[PDB]
């Protein structure tokens, strides 16, 4: 059976090497995606002795920049079962029937090679909602998305193959693509809380030559409202403060300066707390 | 029996572009995708890796070079017959005339008085007033008595059906005048692709707001725009963007009041 | 073959290497005929109609004189009527009805739903509505059929 | 030469294998559902004689049209399993290739098949896929699509009676299909898939559950009474919740504290519902 | 509405009883129909209803019939489609 | 016989190919099945002239039009829209030519050029660069003139893809154009990527039951995924700038997509007098002319607007026919630049 | 397809199948009547252009054409002297007897608008006018001007305006334009600002840059 080139390097595209150590407040979110994914592919017998045939798909949905894609990266480095990375804009193409032809090719390779999973980035991409007033492009898409929803919840049932789907616009998507059946555990990477904020920024920092006493308490009371990304920028900005004085370190002053200037960059944002249903 | 006919199709990349002998890859539109190499008599330096390559069949290399393509209904807007309506036909606007004049035929006609200066004459008009005053006879006025290509425009002809197929017009009328060494381009009834931006919640206006910002993009952008003068004739300039509105864009706004 | 038998919209045989009408092959399928096809009004008569007896013989009047005597309304000097419009719930008998007195009368019952899967029966270029009338036209006599 | 009537790209199940797994016993509830679809599909294939007799016209397409979740394409491997017809599954999507022609010839050689193996089953999974009502010419898939669905059309309208080929169809959406598909005549029937009652819910629970190993605490009513409207698909999740906590704590008995946090985490539509309004 | 459009404006309001008689009848023609069954107290049974809700009617007294394996459609199948029609 | 050997390879390999796809590389001894432009899949027993351990799935292959033998590989594809848009004759605006952007120049050259040329500061410190620097700005100010400087005073790799650009029909289309633009500036040495006029690209999502705009949309998600998405990108930096970020989408806005969100301000009076000495200076200036005076003058002129005082007096000396301004002229220019409609309000007070 | 004309025997012909073939255009074509989209005649062989199409009309041509003349007349119209008078020296006078124009040295008005409450004889007038004239008369409604895809509106709008040029002499009827405003139809894709640009097309050919030939507009 053919392998598309497209195929291929969807399951060969390289996730760095990113561990579990470089995710901070995803604790809970982390161990869920790991209940899905590794245990049914590892110990497949534990939930045939309960009675159940374990979940089969993720949607990592969260506002942008919480976590959703380095925890997809860290999941398919640090696993060993097949996996296919694709972003679901990267499926669509102009001819006809060739992205619903791809979607087809990427589940008949993920049933080929048994264990397996298949991640799809900013699924809204292919799984919005589906119009009764759309374009002809918009029903060519919609052609798609429905061949994916037969693939995972259609007449042939799905064995050992796994599909995580991550988006920040969960209230766009199709409630088929949301059923319970296809999309089974719909896990919130939310902005990061007091604790988490804390972890991350220590993540992000660790490398940064610091110098003094670092507040991280005080940086994470006034990152209110950040995000990782938003963190992470903030460690990048009291670096660039260091730079600009000409010193080869950080301290708690180019810190407190980077996060007040993350807050007033954060004042050109919109609403973020989008939900599924 | 001399002459053959040649396939058009487009120069993608020039394997080894060294004096050594290289390789162009075409493309046949919609047919296939060949490497090829020149007729000996085509030089080297006359193909570009955008031109339209214009290969000949068997052995695709009898080549000749061939301008951008132009989508007809682009090309069907060059003002070839000029209107009979004469600056002498519009009264009651004379300032009007003067600015108008200035900028659109005064550089075309005599640029030696503004190269002396050094000066930068204005390049973009905004002829606007109330249903009636002169604008399109200013317009029809202008396109008569100026030697250069005069390409009118109507602001519903940018509303396509297809997304991007506005900006893809716009892009190519741009080029054509581009392409062309001094040209005037008249967009009438501007109102109806221009209009300020707004958010709303359901997208609307977001392909004429594409559009616009293409042809705002291609009048000042990160390139140099050419020789081409721009008229913009409307009778609602309130709800032109900002950004067409900059004089950078619409350097010699002019008002064509009811007459005194 | 005579070109006079080559009238537009019939199919003919074309010789493979330099193209040569030489056969009028039977007509394709009448574009009318493919949209009723498809549309598929079912078909209906008086006697399968009951209870509006009245009523088809207001429709009758209206329909089936002025195509077959069109002399009672030249006589009595008022203009054919050209327009019925049939109030009543879902699932009366409308249709039904005018299926009937199309088929008692032998008008060709044209259905008219702006369903884009006829428009290119109805004509390729279809920016309106009127280009039906051609098909009507050439069915003559016509019952255009629109329901709400 | 004319070859066999066997010559086609959607073959049918090789029913040694590929035949589903599931049961009208795995289903559960939705009786009023399984019975239409047994007269509609099921009874006529058997029975054509009786109906014929009693003056009945069999129907070709049922369209299963309801909400996501509710049963439609179980269902349909539930009739595939129980069925001693020929079975040809597909999809609409399938329809649509690249090359012109290709989707009006596979579904002639759908109908074919099922007509030389008649008797036979056809099921198109999304249908809604193909016979959307907006076309727009000038585009070429949506050309491809228009071809595609009027030669489904004639297909069926092309089947008299004594053929023994029954057309199931499948969509969440039955409000963008073109009226011609459903158009009175042999073309369609229509079922009604609806969100479960709470006796339905009762029901489903109760096959579900069946399958796995509750402890005698848990009492299932306490969960089926409750004001929330949710599919069999939602009434599975649960379940599979409950039993993914139960493996996580490592038993291998469910609990009430397992269904009560797999509740609260699967049924989480709780939102708004403003109360000044009521 | 304007009065010079329509030439003619019909009214098919709802079946009265006899109307309602009349449909069953004529879409019951096409069914073995045991001797002696009251179209007309199913007509009655079945009021405010049109004619499509009567050839449901009729088809669904069929289904019954057929439900019941047996080759006649007998008034106990009419009551039970009236009833489930409505 | 390595002469007549090589003889026959080349009376084989003589132009023209016919350029295809090595999609799959099987084994059965190493075959091909490529896929060629004239849309038709043919399995290669053997590869060709070309090494089987070079050939990958997917890349770009000349094959002969007749055996359909592989005889050489071919750079990758880049849409001649992606190709036409790279700068080779690199705009001239040194810094200088600048006006009152001196903050808004040092945190961009910063963003930009640092991590390209004194990438060791960031390295020593242990930092990741910041990634993208948007440029909001009113119409007006120096966004699009401070890109052209960096253009021009960077001596890298620069695309200019503008917005407008990338929004095509033919679905797949766009996200295409925007791979394809990522990938060549990541192939190519240290590069910049200019989004001139993001919002056309970037509006925000929303839900819709009829109708949206879904290809734009899905055109925006393969730019937000080449910008910081599951492939890190850290070589190609990104400059974009805009005029509304109130309308684009907030995933777009993100830190580590675009992280220095730059804020161009309307030029204060100092600003406006450096303004009118930038575009005065190749002028015919007279040596009385008060710029503080002007600037004061000007108030709220955003951007080109100052420009166009200064060309506006330009045109209003060469009516008279002079060499001067004489602070009338510009005057003049700055009364006919405030656009103010003609009233007969001279009955004031 | 002609796509372009690079010079006189030479030219950009674009085959049924999208090839884009660059060739040779022989003494045989007039060299005229060759604007890009035209239809042209292609030798099998070398595709060289050795003809040209179009004598054929489009099927929006023949619907908006009136190939009749209205039975009603002058004559069948009651009461409406005024108006008679009016449109007459509107679209019929100019047309019979353009000396009185030309001796007076004015040129007659362009359009009419017959405005009045439902029914008043508008239409009727118009009947009379296409039974009298001598011009092509063209009819249209505001409704069937509003289009579904955007930019369908104004298209047509250009294709009704050049059809009634390439027919001029000729009067254009738009019964009901305020079916384009009043009327709000789900079709419409692009909804009250396509109508707007719609109405934006109509302004333009109304009076544009464009010279207008013999096209004279009643509108009802
Ligand atoms: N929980 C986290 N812990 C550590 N780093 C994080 C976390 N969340 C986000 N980041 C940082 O954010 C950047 C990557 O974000 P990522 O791509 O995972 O976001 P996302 O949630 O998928 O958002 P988007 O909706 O924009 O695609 C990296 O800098 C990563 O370090
Ligand atoms: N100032 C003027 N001098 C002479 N004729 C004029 C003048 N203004 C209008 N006209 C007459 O009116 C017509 C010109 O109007 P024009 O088409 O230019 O209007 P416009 O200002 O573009 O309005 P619209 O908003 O309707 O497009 C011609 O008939 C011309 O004779
Ligand atoms: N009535 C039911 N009883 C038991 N399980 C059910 C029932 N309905 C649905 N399910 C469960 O839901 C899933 C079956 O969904 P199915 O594919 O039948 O949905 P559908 O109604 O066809 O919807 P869609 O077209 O949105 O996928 C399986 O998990 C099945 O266990
Ligand atoms: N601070 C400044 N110094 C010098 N020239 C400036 C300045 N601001 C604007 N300009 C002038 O503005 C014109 C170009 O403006 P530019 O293209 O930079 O605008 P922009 O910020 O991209 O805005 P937009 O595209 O919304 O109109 C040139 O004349 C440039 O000289
Ligand atoms: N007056 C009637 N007599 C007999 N049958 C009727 C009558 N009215 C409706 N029907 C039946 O109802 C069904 C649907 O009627 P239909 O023609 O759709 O009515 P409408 O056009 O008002 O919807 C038809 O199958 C028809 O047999
Ligand atoms: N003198 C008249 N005034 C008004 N209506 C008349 C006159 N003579 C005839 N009619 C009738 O009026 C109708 C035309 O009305 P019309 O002008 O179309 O109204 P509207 O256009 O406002 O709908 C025709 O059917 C015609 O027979
Ligand atoms: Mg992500
Ligand atoms: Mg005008
Ligand atoms: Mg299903
Ligand atoms: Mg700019
Ligand atoms: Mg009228």
């Amino acid at each position: 059976r053919e392998v598309d080139p497209l195929v291929y390097n969807m399951s060969h595209e390289d996730p760095g090497n990113v561990s579990y150590s470089e995710i901070g407040g995803l604790s809970e979110q982390i161990r869920e995606l790991r209940e899905v994914i590794e245990l049914p592919l590892t110990n497949p017998e534990l939930f045939q002795r309960v009675g159940i045939i374990p979940p089969k798909g993720c949607l990592l949905y969260g506002p942008p920049g919480t976590g959703k894609t380095l925890l997809a990266r860290a999941v398919a480095s640090q696993l060993d079962c097949n996996f296919l990375k694709v972003v679901s804009s990267s499926i669509v193409d102009k001819y006809i029937g060739e992205s619903a032809r791809l979607i087809r090719e990427m589940f008949n390779y993920a049933r080929d090679h048994q264990p397996c999973i298949i991640f799809m980035d900013e699924i809204d991409a292919i799984g919005g909602r589906r119009f009764s007033e759309g374009t002809s492009a918009d029903r060519e898409i919609q052609r798609t998305l429905m061949e994916l929803l037969n693939q995972m919840d259609g007449f042939d049932t799905l064995h050992r193959v796994k599909m995580i789907m991550a988006t920040n616009r969960p209230d766009t998507l199709d409630p088929a693509l949301l059923r319970p059946g296809r999309l089974d555990r719909k896990i919130h990477i939310d902005l990061p809380n007091e604790q988490a904020r804390l972890d991350i920024l220590k993540i992000h920092a660790g490398p940064i030559t610091k110098h003094g006493e670092i507040d991280y308490e005080a940086i994470v009371k006034l990152s209110d409202g950040f995000n990782g990304a938003d963190l992470r920028n903030v460690c990048t900005e009291a670096g660039m403060f260091a730079i600009r004085a000409d010193h080869d370190f950080v301290v708690q002053e180019d810190f407190m300066k980077a996060v007040r200037k993350v807050a007033d960059s954060k004042k050109l944002e919109s609403k973020l707390d989008y939900k599924p249903v | 029996q001399s002459e053959q006919p040649l396939q058009v199709a487009r120069c993608t990349k020039i394997i080894n572009a060294d004096s050594e002998d290289p390789k162009y890859i075409i493309n046949v539109k919609q047919f296939a995708k060949f490497v090829v190499d020149l007729s000996d008599q085509v030089a080297p330096t006359d193909i570009e890796e955008g031109m339209r390559v214009g290969v000949d069949r068997n052995k695709y290399q009898i080549h000749i070079p061939l301008p951008p393509k132009i989508d007809p209904t682009v090309t069907m807007m060059q003002v070839e017959e000029k209107p009979d309506v004469t600056y002498s036909d519009v009264g009651g606007c004379k300032e009007q005339i003067e600015k108008l004049r200035e900028v659109v035929e005064t550089p075309l006609l005599h640029p030696e008085r503004f190269v002396n200066l050094g000066i930068e004459p204005p390049k973009g008009v905004l002829l606007f007033g109330p249903p009636g005053t002169g604008k399109t006879l200013c317009a029809r006025a202008v396109a008569n008595r100026t030697d250069a290509c005069f390409i009118r425009v109507i602001g519903s002809e940018l509303v396509q059906k297809y997304v991007g197929e506005g900006a893809r017009m716009v892009r190519e009328l741009f080029e054509m005048a581009r392409t062309k060494k001094a040209c005037l381009i008249f967009f009438d009834e501007i109102d109806a692709i221009g209009g300020a931006r707004f958010d709303d919640g359901a997208g609307g206006d977001n392909e004429v707001q594409r559009t616009m910002l293409e042809l705002i993009n291609q009048l000042d952008g990160f390139d140099p725009r050419g020789n081409i003068k721009v008229l913009m004739a409307t009778n609602r300039p309130d709800t032109l963007d900002p950004a067409l509105m900059r004089p950078g864009r619409l350097d010699r706004k002019i008002e064509f009041s009811l007459p005194d | 073959i005579d070109i006079n038998d080559v009238t537009p919209n019939c199919r003919v045989a074309l010789r493979n290497d330099s193209y040569t009408l030489h056969k009028i092959l039977p007509n394709k399928v009448d574009p009318l005929v493919s949209l009723m096809m498809v549309e598929k009004v079912p078909d209906s008569t008086y006697e399968m109609i009951g209870g509006l007896d009245k009523q088809i013989k207001e429709i009758k009047e209206v329909i089936e004189l002025p195509v077959k005597h069109p002399e009672l309304f030249e006589a009595l000097g008022i203009a054919q009527p050209k327009g019925v419009l049939l109030y009543g719930p879902p699932g009366t008998g409308k249709t039904l009805l005018a299926r009937a007195v199309a088929h008692h009368t032998d008008c060709t019952f044209i259905r008219v739903s702006g369903s884009e899967l006829v428009q290119k029966f109805i004509g390729e270029g279809a920016r309106m509505v009127r280009e039906l009338f051609v098909m009507a036209r050439e069915h003559a006599p016509s019952i255009i059929f629109m329901d709400e | 030469d004319v070859l066999p009537p066997e010559a086609d790209s959607s073959i049918m199940m090789l029913t040694s294998d590929q035949k589903p797994d599931v049961m009208y016993a795995d289903i559960g509830g939705m009786d009023i559902q399984k019975q239409e679809v047994r007269e509609a599909v099921e009874l006529p294939l058997t029975h054509f004689e009786l109906y014929k007799q009693i003056g009945i016209d069999p129907p070709r397409g049922v369209l299963m049209y309801g909400p996501p979740g509710c049963g439609k394409t179980m269902l349909a491997k539930a009739v595939a399993h129980h069925t001693t017809a020929a079975f040809i599954r597909v999809v609409g999507s399938e329809f649509v290739q690249k090359y012109l022609g290709e989707g009006p010839r596979m579904v002639r050689d759908v109908f074919r098949l099922a007509k030389e193996n008649a008797p036979a089953i056809i099921f198109i999974d999304e249908i809604d896929a193909i016979a959307t009502k907006r076309f727009d010419a000038q585009t070429g898939a949506d050309r491809e699509v228009q071809r595609i669905l009027l030669e489904l059309l004639n297909q069926m309208d092309g089947f008299d009676q004594n053929v023994n080929v029954k057309v199931i169809m499948a969509t969440n959406r039955a409000d963008t299909l073109d009226p011609a598909l459903l158009r009175p005549g042999r073309l369609d029937r229509k079922i009604e898939f609806p969100l479960p009652d709470r006796r339905q819910k009762r029901l489903i629970f109760s096959t579900i559950t069946s399958k796995m190993n509750l402890s005698e605490e848990v009492d299932l009513e306490d969960y089926v009474a409750r004001p929330d409207k949710i599919s069999g698909a939602d009434i599975n999740s649960i379940c599979q919740e409950s039993g993914m906590l139960a493996v996580r704590e490592n038993r291998y008995i469910v609990l009430a504290k397992d269904f009560e946090k797999a509740y609260k985490t699967v049924i989480k539509k709780d939102e708004q519902e403003h109360e000044f309004y009521k | 509405l304007r009065p010079g459009r329509i030439d003619r404006k019909i009214e098919f309001p709802p079946p009265n009883e006899e109307a309602r008689l009349d449909i069953l009848k004529i879409h019951s023609r096409k069914m073995n129909l045991t001797r002696g069954i009251n179209l007309r107290k199913i007509a009655e049974l079945m009021p405010g209803a049109s004619g499509a809700e009567v050839k449901g009617v009729c088809t669904e007294a069929g289904m019954y019939a057929l439900r019941e394996r047996r080759v006649h459609v007998t008034q106990e199948d009419f009551e039970m489609a009236v009833a489930k029609v409505m | 016989k390595i002469k007549e050997n090589s003889e026959k390879i080349k009376v084989n390999k003589t132009l023209p190919y016919l350029v295809s796809n090595v999609i799959e590389l099987l084994d059965v001894g190493k075959c091909a099945v490529i896929k060629t432009s004239t849309r038709q899949t043919y399995f290669l027993p053997v590869i060709g002239l070309v090494d089987a351990e070079k050939l990958k799935p997917g890349d770009l292959v000349g094959v002969n039009k007749d055996s359909y033998l592989i005889l050489e590989t071919l750079p990758t594809e880049y849409d001649s829209r992606v190709k036409a848009m790279e700068v080779d004759e690199r705009p001239t605006e040194q810094y200088s030519d600048i006006g009152g952007l001196d903050k808004q120049i040092q945190e961009l050259v910063e963003a930009i050029v640092l991590p390209m040329n004194h990438k060791e500061k960031f390295e020593n410190l242990g930092i990741q660069p910041p990634k993208g620097v948007l440029m909001y700005g009113p119409p007006g100010t120096g966004k699009t003139l401070l890109a052209r400087a960096c253009a021009a005073q960077t001596k890298a790799t620069f695309l200019k893809l503008a917005g407008p650009q990338l929004v095509q029909m033919f679905i797949g289309d766009g996200a295409k154009l925007v791979r394809d633009a990522f990938a060549l500036a990541k192939e190519k040495a240290p590069s910049i990527i200019f989004i001139d006029e993001l919002d056309a690209i970037g509006t925000k999502r929303f839900d819709s039951e009829k109708a949206g705009d879904r290809e734009v949309q899905r055109t925006m998600l393969e730019l937000l995924n080449q910008l910081d998405g599951f492939q890190p990108n850290t070589q190609v930096k990104v400059i974009a700038a805009t005029n509304r970020v109130d309308i684009l989408d907030p995933a777009l806005l993100r830190s580590g997509r675009l992280d220095r969100k730059i804020e161009f301000p309307m030029p204060n009076e100092e600003a406006r007098a450096r303004i009118m000495q930038i575009h005065s200076r190749k002028m015919n200036v007279s040596p009385d002319v008060n710029y503080e005076e002007l600037a004061r003058c000007t108030d709220d002129f955003n951007g080109a607007q100052c420009k166009a005082v200064c060309v506006e007096a330009g045109m209003i000396a060469l009516r008279r026919g002079a060499t001067e301004l004489t602070h009338e002229d510009y005057m003049e220019g700055i009364l006919e630049v405030q656009a103010k409609k003609k009233a007969n309000l001279q009955y004031y007070a | 397809t002609l796509e372009e004309i690079i010079d006189d025997n030479h030219a950009i012909v674009s085959t049924s199948v999208g090839s884009e073939h660059y060739v040779s255009i022989l003494s045989f074509v007039d060299k005229d009547l060759l604007e890009p989209g035209c239809s042209v005649l292609l030798n099998h062989k070398v595709h060289a252009v050795i003809g040209v199409l179009m004598d054929d009309t489009d099927p929006l041509v023949t619907v908006m054409k009136v190939e009749k003349a209205p039975q009603e007349t002058y004559a069948d119209i009651g009461g409406l002297d005024n108006q008679i008078q009016e449109i007459k020296e509107s679209v019929e006078l100019p047309l019979t007897h353009p000396e009185y124009y030309e001796e007076m040295g004015i040129k007659p008005p362009k359009g009419v608008i017959l405005y009045g409450p439902p029914g008043t004889g508008k239409t009727l007038l118009a009947k009379a006018v296409a039974n009298q004239t001598s011009a092509t008369f063209l009819r249209v409604v505001g409704s069937e001007l509003i289009q579904k895809y955007l930019g369908d509106g104004p298209k047509l709008v250009r294709e009704l305006f050049r059809v009634a040029e390439e027919h001029a002499p000729s009067i254009v009827f738009i019964d009901e334009i305020d079916a384009i405003g009043t009327k709000r139809y789900d079709s419409n894709s692009g909804g009250e600002r396509e109508i707007q640009r719609t109405m934006l097309e109509l302004l333009n050919q109304l009076d544009g840059f464009d010279s207008r030939g013999d096209v004279k507009v009643i509108m009802a």
